[PDB]
RNA sequence: CGAUGUCGGCUCGUCGCAUCCUGGGGCUGAAGAAGGUCCCAAGGGUUGGGCUGUUCGCCCAUUAAAGCGGCACGCGAGCUGGGUUCAGAACGUCGUGAGACAGUUCGGUCUCUAUCCGCCACGGGCGCAGGAGGCUUGAGGGGGGCUCUUCCUAGUACGAGAGGACCGGAAGGGACGCACCUCUGGUUUCCCAGCUGUCCCUCCAGGGGCAUAAGCUGGGUAGCCAUGUGCGGAAGGGAUAACCGCUGAAAGCAUCUAAGCGGGAAGCCCGCCCCAAGAUGAGGCCUCCCACGGCAGCCGGUAAGGACCCGGGAAGACCACCCGGUGGAUGGGCCGGGGGUGUAAGCGCCGCGAGGCGUUGAGCCGACCGGUCCCAAUCGUCCGAGGUCU
RNA sequence: GAAUGCCGGCAUGAGUAACGAUAAAGAGGGUGAGAAUCCCUCUCGCCGUAAGCCCAAGGGUUCCUACGCAAUGGUCGUCAG
RNA sequence: CGUGAGGGAAAGGUGAAAAGAACCCCGGGAGGGGAGUGAAAUAGAGCCUGAAACCGUGGGCUUACAAGCAGUCACGGCCCC
């Protein structure tokens, strides 16, 4: 190779416009059944400890 | 391709990833239950099953065979004794892997717990 | 014409004449007529066939009335055979008979991201003599200053397959309808459980 | 399968012994010859004062290959060799008799005095 | 459905079940049917069983033996019409499901390495004792 | 000249036509067969070797043919580095010498990261006046386009003979292309077995690690594959080229042409296969929801639907696509079958012993074809029409 | 306003290459505001003419213990030259 | 920095006065919010003034059929005085 390089400075607009798809997008949560904490479904809750209805985890 | 291609990788080759699944069941069946990242629970399953099952036959055949990837002749006499026999009439389904809500801090790993059924 | 849907769902070969015989098997109907292309209506003349039956339960309600004006059950796939009009309304395996030939629609299998040597039969470099990172490399694509540019259509790397084909001209070996079986000689796109369609051939 | 600088035994007793396939006459590139089909060959190896010496050019026909044959029957023939007979432009043996087993397939394609020379046709 | 009922069920037409079970080391007579102009007749091939390779119907095996100097093998559909009759020669037993390697040994190194399977033998005396 | 890397090769093509072959023709000093010469024709095709850095060329063996040129003597941010083209060394030769030679000879550092255009693939956004779930039309693109032999007609027409057709018909190939894995043949990183050395468990027996990122060796399912299997080039229609005509004046004859009509190419249009409505010219059909509250606008709750999350997938880099989510067989286990390996351990018996025989096609056993709710897809959340105007 | 000018500041490339031998990890327990990364136990792997031990150069407090984590450590850090 | 001869930097400013922010609140701390001091605290010690490049939050106009040395001339739409 010969070492590739930038032609132009990339503009504050064409810099910008590549991250138009860079926002995260915000996490999953459901309530939790047992004690209303909001948590990933499919998840024990790490609020209570409980899953399908039970205790599963000391928290 | 991969197409019908069985068995996770793990970013492992030959023994060493035969030795994290041997060394997973022993933890797995020493606690009754562990917390390893969700790809490493959900493999585990399949292993310690077997095992597990060959426990119920419980000939000395069997035991020979579990004693190659558990070693421990304390904790296979355990697995016979113990763990086993409270199998008789599970037909598989002797492990289980529910997901943890949060990651591990340095990398953002997904755990889950892997335990022993009732 | 006339078509069918059918399922791919593997391949033997049976013995004819002391002649082994690569097959493979379809099982193709039975596909109830679910709306008919007319000209009036619709501009050109095709039938949509339905095939595989639908938990109900898993179809939602446009599709429940589109089936309820057929007069017709849950159906998991809707394919139209192009200037087909069949009499009754179901067709089955039995508009073909032993003998016939047939084009064979299907999805081929995804090779995923294919490089030029799989993709386009590239002969990639020299696995000695010098050569430097560049045995599966697809070499030069283009000249220089004229045109100062790569064509369109130019062979490269890329997804390969998934994608349909339609084989030609199939030798239909057996038809077992009991069991909505086509046996057709030779090799059929996609993978053993596949979608595939089955047409009268346009080869004269 | 047989192609330029494969190697072949003679099943015959012109005086070769060994000849180097040059070309497959099989059209304008065929990459391939097998039973059945005619090469050209240069002789690498003959026994002194046979009708065919080193370094003649000859025509030869292949009459059985280690590159197993299929047949339209669902079975297919190997055998452990690559041996050729060396045949003039008519395609008839320019020895007089041939030496162990030759495929059948080359009665199907008009070597019919080879497959009577033979000891036997597999 | 189930795609391998269907296709057990496309094969079931063409499954022989009268040709006698044998096994990599049997010596086997093979009666093979053929044909030459203007005629088909039935051909014997004999020899040694190298590889059974399995796959239900589409089960083959193969098998050595030296004709005229020059060792041949042939690959026969198990389940072929045109195989008239397989007769049972000599029971060899094998330490191995695929023998390649007496394609390289003498034929008196073979007669060392594949010695008469008395077991079998004995099997085959006691039964064809019918009634 | 604050650098436009320079021969040849390899790879990857694409174009011109002054055409090498294949298709169509006129003339022939064309009997036939085979040639010669010119015209039309660029759709496809145009082999493998020996020599030399070679381009070119010669030679060998074939071939329908082994075409000639352009693309920075196409292509070194694609590779090579034989040549050429630094520093070393030598020969011939020139020069008193230092040194010199498109003369020769041996050797001699070819730079991981692509910003923009372009190209190959894949998404996200918004649009397509109501919002949705399906199924589609095909404007316009692309892919493909090759050819040989043998046989019949017929040893006929033609020819003194040798030789040997048109037209029409049949079979078999080569290379190339697409798909596939039944068969043939590969691989198959742990599916099975055998083996050595060492260390260990637990002394025997039985096993485990390591000897590679499989210690070695003999095998090997699914998958992915070619060497294996199927299928393709068309047919057919339309308009033409060169060329050949019909009728026919100007020009009482003649003339394919000035009016008019016909025949006629592997080439052109269609036909086949694939993409395709961002075709903003945003298409069509079937079906579903509805005119909801508060102030071509807004705010919130809903509708048909959809997304999230999860189990996964011959789908896949992410994404996307597809299937499933307890009203469930989606993965995992377990069971049966297939398949591989090829007779486990233990025990009995024979041998002084290494071993052997029996139990036993046993034991082990990935992916394949299925069964089974044992384990896990719990529980849920958030979006989403109220239909502008003539 | 330019001198491939000088000094300084701050951009682009870009959330990109990389994070320095492919000897390799897993779990449980503890500490802590915080743990893949610190301590402890068990399992696994690697070196063993060394990747173990002693000495001479050179280096110069890096040694031991307590307390601590802003920076240094290619991540993290409760640990540490 | 260099074995050495030798080379050789950067770095000034709270306020009149420390009156340098007790005490409370979130936080492990860092940092901040109140309180308080001061004529002044975007003079709070990373301190006079505090330009520019560069980065961000809010608002007005505008933009997803479009060909561009990016401006300029014209008209029209919207927003503001
Ligand atoms: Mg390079
Ligand atoms: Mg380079
Ligand atoms: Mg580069
Ligand atoms: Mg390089
Ligand atoms: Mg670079
Ligand atoms: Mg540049
Ligand atoms: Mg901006
Ligand atoms: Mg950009
Ligand atoms: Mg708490
Ligand atoms: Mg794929
Ligand atoms: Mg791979
Ligand atoms: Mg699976
Ligand atoms: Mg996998
Ligand atoms: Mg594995
Ligand atoms: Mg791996
Ligand atoms: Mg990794
Ligand atoms: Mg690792
Ligand atoms: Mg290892
Ligand atoms: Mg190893
Ligand atoms: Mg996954
Ligand atoms: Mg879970
Ligand atoms: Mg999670
Ligand atoms: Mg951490
Ligand atoms: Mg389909
Ligand atoms: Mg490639
Ligand atoms: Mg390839
Ligand atoms: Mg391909
Ligand atoms: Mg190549
Ligand atoms: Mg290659
Ligand atoms: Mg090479
Ligand atoms: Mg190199
Ligand atoms: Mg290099
Ligand atoms: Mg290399
Ligand atoms: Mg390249
Ligand atoms: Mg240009
Ligand atoms: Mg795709
Ligand atoms: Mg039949
Ligand atoms: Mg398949
Ligand atoms: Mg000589
Ligand atoms: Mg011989
Ligand atoms: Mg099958
Ligand atoms: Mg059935
Ligand atoms: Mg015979
Ligand atoms: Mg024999
Ligand atoms: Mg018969
Ligand atoms: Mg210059
Ligand atoms: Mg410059
Ligand atoms: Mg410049
Ligand atoms: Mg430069
Ligand atoms: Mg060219
Ligand atoms: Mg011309
Ligand atoms: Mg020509
Ligand atoms: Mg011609
Ligand atoms: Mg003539
Ligand atoms: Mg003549
Ligand atoms: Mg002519
Ligand atoms: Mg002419
Ligand atoms: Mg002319
Ligand atoms: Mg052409
Ligand atoms: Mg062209
Ligand atoms: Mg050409
Ligand atoms: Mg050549
Ligand atoms: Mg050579
Ligand atoms: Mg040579
Ligand atoms: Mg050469
Ligand atoms: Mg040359
Ligand atoms: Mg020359
Ligand atoms: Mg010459
Ligand atoms: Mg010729
Ligand atoms: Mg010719
Ligand atoms: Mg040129
Ligand atoms: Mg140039
Ligand atoms: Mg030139
Ligand atoms: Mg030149
Ligand atoms: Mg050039
Ligand atoms: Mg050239
Ligand atoms: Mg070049
Ligand atoms: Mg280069
Ligand atoms: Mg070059
Ligand atoms: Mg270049
Ligand atoms: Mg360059
Ligand atoms: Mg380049
Ligand atoms: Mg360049
Ligand atoms: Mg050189
Ligand atoms: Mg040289
Ligand atoms: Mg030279
Ligand atoms: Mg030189
Ligand atoms: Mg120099
Ligand atoms: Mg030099
Ligand atoms: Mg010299
Ligand atoms: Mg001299
Ligand atoms: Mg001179
Ligand atoms: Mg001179
Ligand atoms: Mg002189
Ligand atoms: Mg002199
Ligand atoms: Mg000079
Ligand atoms: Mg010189
Ligand atoms: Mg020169
Ligand atoms: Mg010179
Ligand atoms: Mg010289
Ligand atoms: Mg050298
Ligand atoms: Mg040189
Ligand atoms: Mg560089
Ligand atoms: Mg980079
Ligand atoms: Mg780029
Ligand atoms: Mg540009
Ligand atoms: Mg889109
Ligand atoms: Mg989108
Ligand atoms: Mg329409
Ligand atoms: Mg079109
Ligand atoms: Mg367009
Ligand atoms: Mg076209
Ligand atoms: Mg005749
Ligand atoms: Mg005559
Ligand atoms: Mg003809
Ligand atoms: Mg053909
Ligand atoms: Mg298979
Ligand atoms: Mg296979
Ligand atoms: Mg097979
Ligand atoms: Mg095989
Ligand atoms: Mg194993
Ligand atoms: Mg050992
Ligand atoms: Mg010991
Ligand atoms: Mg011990
Ligand atoms: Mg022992
Ligand atoms: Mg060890
Ligand atoms: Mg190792
Ligand atoms: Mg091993
Ligand atoms: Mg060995
Ligand atoms: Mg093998
Ligand atoms: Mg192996
Ligand atoms: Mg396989
Ligand atoms: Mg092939
Ligand atoms: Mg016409
Ligand atoms: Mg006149
Ligand atoms: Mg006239
Ligand atoms: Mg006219
Ligand atoms: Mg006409
Ligand atoms: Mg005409
Ligand atoms: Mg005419
Ligand atoms: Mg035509
Ligand atoms: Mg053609
Ligand atoms: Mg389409
Ligand atoms: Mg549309
Ligand atoms: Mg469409
Ligand atoms: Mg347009
Ligand atoms: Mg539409
Ligand atoms: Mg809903
Ligand atoms: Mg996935
Ligand atoms: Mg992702
Ligand atoms: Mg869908
Ligand atoms: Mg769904
Ligand atoms: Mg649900
Ligand atoms: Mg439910
Ligand atoms: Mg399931
Ligand atoms: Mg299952
Ligand atoms: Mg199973
Ligand atoms: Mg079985
Ligand atoms: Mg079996
Ligand atoms: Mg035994
Ligand atoms: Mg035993
Ligand atoms: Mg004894
Ligand atoms: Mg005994
Ligand atoms: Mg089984
Ligand atoms: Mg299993
Ligand atoms: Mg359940
Ligand atoms: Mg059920
Ligand atoms: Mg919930
Ligand atoms: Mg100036
Ligand atoms: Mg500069
Ligand atoms: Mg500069
Ligand atoms: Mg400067
Ligand atoms: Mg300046
Ligand atoms: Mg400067
Ligand atoms: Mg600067
Ligand atoms: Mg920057
Ligand atoms: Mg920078
Ligand atoms: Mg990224
Ligand atoms: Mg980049
Ligand atoms: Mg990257
Ligand atoms: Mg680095
Ligand atoms: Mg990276
Ligand atoms: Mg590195
Ligand atoms: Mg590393
Ligand atoms: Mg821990
Ligand atoms: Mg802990
Ligand atoms: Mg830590
Ligand atoms: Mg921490
Ligand atoms: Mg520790
Ligand atoms: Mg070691
Ligand atoms: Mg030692
Ligand atoms: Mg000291
Ligand atoms: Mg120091
Ligand atoms: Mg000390
Ligand atoms: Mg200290
Ligand atoms: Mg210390
Ligand atoms: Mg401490
Ligand atoms: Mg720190
Ligand atoms: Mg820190
Ligand atoms: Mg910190
Ligand atoms: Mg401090
Ligand atoms: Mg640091
Ligand atoms: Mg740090
Ligand atoms: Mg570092
Ligand atoms: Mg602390
Ligand atoms: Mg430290
Ligand atoms: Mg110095
Ligand atoms: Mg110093
Ligand atoms: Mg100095
Ligand atoms: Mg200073
Ligand atoms: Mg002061
Ligand atoms: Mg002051
Ligand atoms: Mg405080
Ligand atoms: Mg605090
Ligand atoms: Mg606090
Ligand atoms: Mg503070
Ligand atoms: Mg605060
Ligand atoms: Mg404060
Ligand atoms: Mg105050
Ligand atoms: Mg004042
Ligand atoms: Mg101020
Ligand atoms: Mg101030
Ligand atoms: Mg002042
Ligand atoms: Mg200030
Ligand atoms: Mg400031
Ligand atoms: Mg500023
Ligand atoms: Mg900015
Ligand atoms: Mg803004
Ligand atoms: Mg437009
Ligand atoms: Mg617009
Ligand atoms: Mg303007
Ligand atoms: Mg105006
Ligand atoms: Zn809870």
């Amino acid at each position: 190779a010969k070492h590739p390089v930038p032609k132009k400075k990339t503009s504050k607009a064409r810099r910008d416009a590549r991250r138009s798809h860079h926002a995260l997008t915000p996490p999953t949560l459901v309530p939790c059944p047992e004690c209303k904490a909001m948590k990933p479904p499919h998840t024990v809750c790490p609020e209570c400890g409980y899953y399908a209805g039970r205790k599963v985890l000391e928290v | 391709m991969r197409h019908l291609k069985s068995g996770r990788k793990l970013n492992r080759h030959s023994s060493h990833r035969l030795a994290l699944y041997r060394n997973q069941a022993k933890s797995l069946l020493t606690h009754g239950r562990i917390t390893t990242t969700v790809p490493k629970a959900k493999e585990l399953r399949g292993f310690v099953d077997h095992l597990i099952h060959l426990a119920k036959r419980g000939d000395l055949h069997a035991r020979r065979l579990v004693l190659r990837d558990l070693q421990d002749v304390k904790l296979v006499r355990k697995l016979f004794d113990e763990i086993a026999p409270r199998y008789r009439d599970r037909q598989g389904g002797y492990t289980r892997v529910l997901k943890l809500a949060e990651r591990r801090r340095g990398d953002g790993a997904p755990l889950a717990l892997v335990e022993l059924v009732e | 014409m006339k078509g069918i849907l059918g399922v791919k769902v593997g391949m033997t070969r049976i013995f004819r004449d002391d002649r082994a015989v690569p097959v493979t098997v379809i099982l193709a109907g039975p596909c109830p007529v679910v709306q008919r292309r007319t000209p009036e209506k619709d501009g050109y003349t095709a039938v949509q066939l339905g095939f595989l039956p639908q938990n109900p339960k898993r179809v939602n309600r446009p599709l429940k009335g589109h089936f309820a004006k057929a007069g017709v059950e849950p159906v998991r796939i809707l394919r139209e055979i192009r200037d087909f009009n069949p009499e009754g309304d179901t067709v089955t395996v039995e508009i073909f008979k032993p003998g016939e030939r047939v084009d064979v629609t299907g999805t081929s299998k995804g090779r995923g991201f294919a490089g030029v040597m799989k993709r386009w039969n590239f002969a990639g470099g020299p696995d000695s003599h010098g050569a430097h990172k560049i045995h599966r490399h697809p070499g030069s694509i283009g000249n220089r200053k004229t045109p100062g540019r790569v064509y369109k259509g130019k062979k490269m790397a890329g997804h390969y397959g998934a994608e349909r084909v339609t084989v030609m001209n199939l030798e239909v070996v057996d038809v077992i309808p009991e069991e909505n079986l086509l046996l057709v000689k030779g090799a059929v796109p996609g993978p053993n459980g596949g979608l595939v369609i089955v047409r009268e051939t346009k080869k004269a | 399968m047989i192609q330029p600088q494969t190697y072949l035994e003679v099943a015959d007793n012109t005086g070769a012994r060994k000849i180097m396939c040059i070309r497959v006459l099989k059209g304008s590139n065929a990459k391939y010859a097998t039973v059945g089909d005619v090469i050209v060959a240069s002789v690498k190896e003959a026994i002194p004062r046979g009708a065919v010496k080193e370094g003649d050019v000859v025509k030869a026909v292949v009459v059985r290959t280690k590159k197993e044959i299929k047949r339209p029957d669902g079975s297919a023939i190997r055998f452990d060799d690559n041996a050729a007979v060396i045949i003039n432009n008519q395609l008839e043996p320019r020895g007089t008799r041939v030496f162990g087993p030759v495929a059948r397939e080359l009665r199907e394609k008009g070597f019919m005095k080879i497959v009577s020379l033979a000891p036997e046709v597999l | 459905m189930n795609r391998g009922a269907l296709i057990k069920l496309v094969e079931s037409r063409y499954v022989r079940t009268d040709l006698p079970e044998f096994r990599p080391g049997d010596t086997v007579r093979v009666s093979y049917k053929v044909k030459e102009g203007n005629r088909t007749r039935i051909q014997d091939f004999e020899g040694i069983v190298i590889r059974i390779r399995r796959n239900g119907f589409n089960t083959t095996f193969t098998v050595r033996k030296v004709s005229y100097g020059v060792g041949v093998e042939r690959i026969f559909p198990l389940h072929s019409p045109l195989i008239q009759k397989i007769d049972i020669v000599q029971r060899g037993r094998a330490r191995r499901a695929k023998l390649y390697f007496i394609r390289n040994l003498s034929d008196r190194e073979i007669r060392r390495k594949l010695r008469a399977d008395r077991k079998r033998i004995d099997q085959d005396r006691a039964a064809e004792r019918a009634a």
